[PDB]
């Protein structure tokens, strides 16, 4: 997952 | 940031928060009008918040500036996360001073074993969700290429590196994306991805900014 809020897995 | 420490107000003056009615990514101020963040943080309606420590309270040194343009790298690949970098132009220049300041771009890539500072308002729990109010910092080494490729077989491109600890327990996590990995006063990396946060043998992967210095300069020069 990316570490963005929300994550993109 | 999992296993980190409270930075202290104004101690990381180049750290920005990307806000859309909530904090969703960090970034780095590289000059008075431009911020560097991750391409997967792109979205319409970004407000850049500079000089922040407690992101939930107006304490004093803040500057809220709308993004004028978000330039995602034209070869960004959302599947592989190759070329995960985005430039944001501010609608208006920031007021630079002590509490708000830019970070330098590198002239050379960094060697394995270089110690770096990673900061952000991301999740502080490996199993769970606990978001801080104030900025969190963490010191971490850039790991070797071979350990990075061994940890993520088939997944590490030339534009990536791993930083952190293979023992687990200290890492960047959700919310930290797009923020800075600074080594020797130069921005070397951008928080990008990983398998979870702070897991054994799954260090964080980061966009390798030294491969993009000509791109950044030419783009900024053009806009
Ligand atoms: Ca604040």
């Amino acid at each position: 997952c990316t570490k963005s809020i929300p994550p993109e897995c | 940031i999992v296993g980190g420490y409270t930075c202290g107000a104004n101690t990381v003056p180049y750290q920005v928060s990307l806000n859309s009615g909530y904090h969703f990514c960090g970034g780095s101020l590289i000059n008075s009008q431009w911020v560097v963040s991750a391409a997967h943080c792109y979205k319409s309606g970004i407000q850049v918040r500079l000089g922040e420590d407690n992101i939930n309270v107006v304490e004093g040194n803040e500057q809220f500036i709308s993004a004028s343009k978000s330039i995602v790298h034209p070869s960004y690949n959302s599947n592989t996360l190759n070329n995960d970098i985005m430039l944001i132009k501010l609608k208006s220049a920031a007021s630079l001073n002590s509490r708000v300041a830019s970070i330098s771009l590198p002239t050379s890539c960094a060697s394995a074993g270089t110690q770096c500072l990673i900061s952000g308002w991301g999740n502080t729990k490996s199993s769970g969700t606990s978001y801080p109010d104030v900025l969190k910092c963490l010191k971490a080494p850039i790991l070797s290429d071979s350990s990075c490729k061994s940890a993520y077989p088939g997944q590490i491109t030339s534009n990536m590196f791993c930083a952190g600890y293979l023992e687990g327990g200290k890492d960047s996590c959700q919310g930290d994306s797009g923020g800075p990995v600074v080594c020797s006063g130069k921005l070397q990396g951008i928080v990008s991805w990983g398998s979870g946060c702070a897991q054994k043998n799954k260090p964080g992967v980061y966009t390798k900014v030294c491969n993009y210095v000509s791109w950044i300069k030419q783009t900024i020069a053009s806009n």
